[PDB]
RNA sequence: ACAGGUGCUGCAUGGCUGUCGUCAGCUCGUGUCGUGAGAUGUUGGGUUAAGUCCCGCAACGAGCGCAACCCUUGUCCUUAGUUACCAGGGAACUCUAAGGAUACUGCCAGUGACAAACUGGAGGAAGGCGGGGACGACGUCAAGUCAUCAUGGCCC
């Protein structure tokens, strides 16, 4: 499962793009034309961008590296923490707070925190606390995680992110470019294709779609899983 | 000048006097009297030993006081030799033989006054006034704490403006009246002018 | 015999309850002798023709402390507090009166630069 | 030798105080943006007594301020009953003075972004900060004090 095939895109409407005003210039090359005023993603470059990029991932996950999932739109929110649990990597979907990367000697005490949180949740420590002092104490830890989720148990900085919606997560991208690590992005036919080393022409918008990209990338990094532990004996 | 004594608004809540003594009206000013100029005797005849508190109870005719230095054996010396020609002068001053007992600091960097004088002390050798500022910071850290507050105001570098220089590092929460903050405002008479050190130590509430 | 305990600003009232025909002595001594002002029978009497029942209970007060309407108040909540020992069926109607509250208000207490509890020194 | 000086300088100072103002502000670390001074955080939608809280957000957090911890009053319980009290010597009650209980938007109905919150209702002595006090951020005014005290310099 490391090539995908041009079929499915086709029939997840992987092809559709924006419309003819809000296209990025430099998006120019795949694109195979504009119908009835929507720009049409030329799937020959895509099929072969996944095919490169599932194979960068590949060989991720046979060199136990970790790679991070972003994606932040209301169509790709779920999706990537799902897939990201079976993978058993880190992921953000709610927000991508400023400096997650650049930053991140300071999110270490809120991950900390957070940790600290969960420990005293698991033997029990509510008994010493009063009814509404809980409360504050678990909203507390709700809020605390639903920012932090997927990259409490990242330790370190990742060295590769997978962005969806490269227009959407800039911040995310600019970040990545500041550090060096590489970004796997998805870019529609109005996001700024540059400073993403893996790009994939793709429909970042369809539901559908994106449940596609992500879990291709999900089986692909399973795989590369299952290869590495045939070194174990 | 807006801030209350951060040590006798917590009197009652979080704090004891260093005091514990009954008088009637007409014999509580002579014995308070009588308690200050322990006070003043004490703080000069034994100012190279570091001392931070020493509290004065006097039971009927006795009395104990019970000071708390950081070097018992210069106060004490070879035998007690040091601390009987003391027992015997501060009777002289007081009423019938009174007994004076040592207590130990185990950490002599947490005590407001002990910090506030070592600094007090480096100011009157010279030190310009940042970096005996900022040691004392780094030592009250690394010794245990939560919270240093430390002030210097006067003619800090010998200038002709004074001005007030304080660094703080870490919480020291003044409004918090459960926060067993120990305080201290001591001197430095420099040849410049007198220069005022005021040290805040928060050591949990 | 019931018994209620009656507080006001600085009055506190002891009132002995009691079944009969209506009488009421306050410190040994009818009501209408004790309390010269109008306005303290009124609010002495008050929660008993509240409920339709005036002379129906026998009183027992003894006030102490407090002013001369002050322990109008308090004996009216004493005999609040004494009324809700017979029946508990009462207790709405005096709360919805306003007879079961008791009234927290107190002297404010002079504060140093003011010449009383509020008033100030006028400046020009 | 000196002591002594309420002699001078508060515009050489320490300590203490007023004041804006018990106003809700004042900053910092890291990150990011800018050649830079700087900016962001701290802004925006609400909301609040409050930079109070929630949600958004290149910010992520923290500190001093706000609030709470303290005192007093408001109801009740417990120990105790004299020099306090007096329902029937009594150990009931008032009182006295130590330790506690209660109050938490806890419950209901609505509005409100599926929120913070707000509006009313029950119970209760007390309802939303129950009433009052103490506590006065960074700084401002070369504010006041050399005559409480201490103190550099000057002077007798």
């Amino acid at each position: 499962p490391t090539k995908i095939e041009m079929r499915d895109l086709l029939q997840a409407g992987a092809h559709f793009g924006h419309q003819t005003r809000f296209w990025n210039p430099k998006m120019g090359p795949y694109i195979f034309g504009a119908r009835n005023k929507i720009h049409i993603i030329n799937l020959e470059h895509t099929v072969k961008a996944f095919n490169e990029a599932l194979n960068y991932v590949n060989g991720l996950a046979s060199k136990k590296n970790k790679v991070l999932f972003v994606g932040t739109k209301r169509a790709a929110s779920g999706i990537i923490a799902e897939q990201a649990t079976r993978a058993g990597m880190p992921y953000v979907d709610h927000r991508w707070l400023g400096g997650m990367l650049t930053n991140w000697k300071t999110l270490r005490q809120s991950i900390n925190r957070l940790k600290e949180l969960e420990k005293q949740a698991e033997d029990g420590t509510f008994a010493k606390l009063t009814k509404r002092e809980a409360l504050e104490r678990t909203r507390d830890m709700q809020k605390l995680e639903r920012s932090l989720g997927g990259i409490k148990d990242m330790g370190g900085l990742p060295d590769a992110i997978f962005v969806v919606d490269v227009d959407h997560e800039a911040i995310a991208i600019k970040e990545a470019k500041n550090l060096g690590i590489p970004v796997i992005g998805i870019v529609d036919t109005n996001s700024n294709p540059d400073n993403v080393d893996y790009i994939i022409p793709a429909n970042d918008d369809a539901i559908r779609a994106v449940s596609l990209y992500v879990t291709a990338m999900a089986d692909a990094i399973i795989a590369g899983k299952e290869y590495a532990q045939t070194q174990a004996s | 000048g807006q801030k209350v004594h951060p040590i006798g608004i917590r009197l009652g809540v979080v704090k004891k006097h260093n005091a514990n003594w009954y008088a009637s009206p007409k014999q509580y000013s002579e014995y308070l009297i009588n308690d200050i100029q322990v006070r003043e005797y004490l703080r000069k005849k034994l100012d190279s030993a570091m001392i931070s508190n020493i509290m004065i109870e006097r039971p009927t005719g006795a009395a104990k006081i019970t000071i708390a230095t950081a070097r018992p054996g210069i106060v004490i010396g070879k035998k007690g030799e040091d601390i009987e020609r003391l027992q015997k002068e501060l009777t002289k001053m007081m009423g019938v033989p009174a007994q004076v007992n040592i207590e130990e600091i185990t950490s002599p960097d947490l005590d407001a006054r002990l910090v506030a004088d070592g600094i007090g002390s480096q100011l009157e050798r010279r030190v310009m006034f940042r970096r005996a500022m900022k040691r004392a910071v780094q030592n009250s850290m690394r010794s245990g704490a939560k919270g240093i507050k430390v002030e210097l105001s006067g003619r800090l570098g010998g200038a002709e403006i004074a001005r007030t220089e304080w660094y703080r590092e870490g919480r020291v929460p003044l409004h918090t009246l459960r926060a067993d903050i120990d305080y201290a405002s001591v001197r430095a008479e420099t040849t410049y002018g007198t220069i005022g050190v005021k040290v805040w130590i928060f050591r949990g509430e | 015999r019931n018994y209620g305990t009656g507080r006001r600003k600085t009055s506190t009232a002891r009132v002995f309850l009691a079944k009969g025909t209506g009488s009421i002595v306050v410190n040994g001594k009818p009501l209408d002798e004790y309390f010269s002002r109008e306005t303290s029978r009124m609010v002495v009497r008050q929660p008993l023709e509240l409920l339709d029942s005036p002379t129906a209970y026998d009183l027992y007060i003894t006030v102490k402390g407090g002013g001369i309407s002050g322990q109008a108040g308090a004996i009216r909540h004493g005999i609040t507090r004494a009324l809700i020992e017979l029946d508990d069926t009462n207790k709405p109607a005096l709360k919805a009166a306003g007879f079961v509250t008791r009234d927290s208000r107190q002297v404010e207490r002079k504060k140093l630069g003011l010449r009383k509890a509020r008033k100030r020194p006028q400046f020009s």
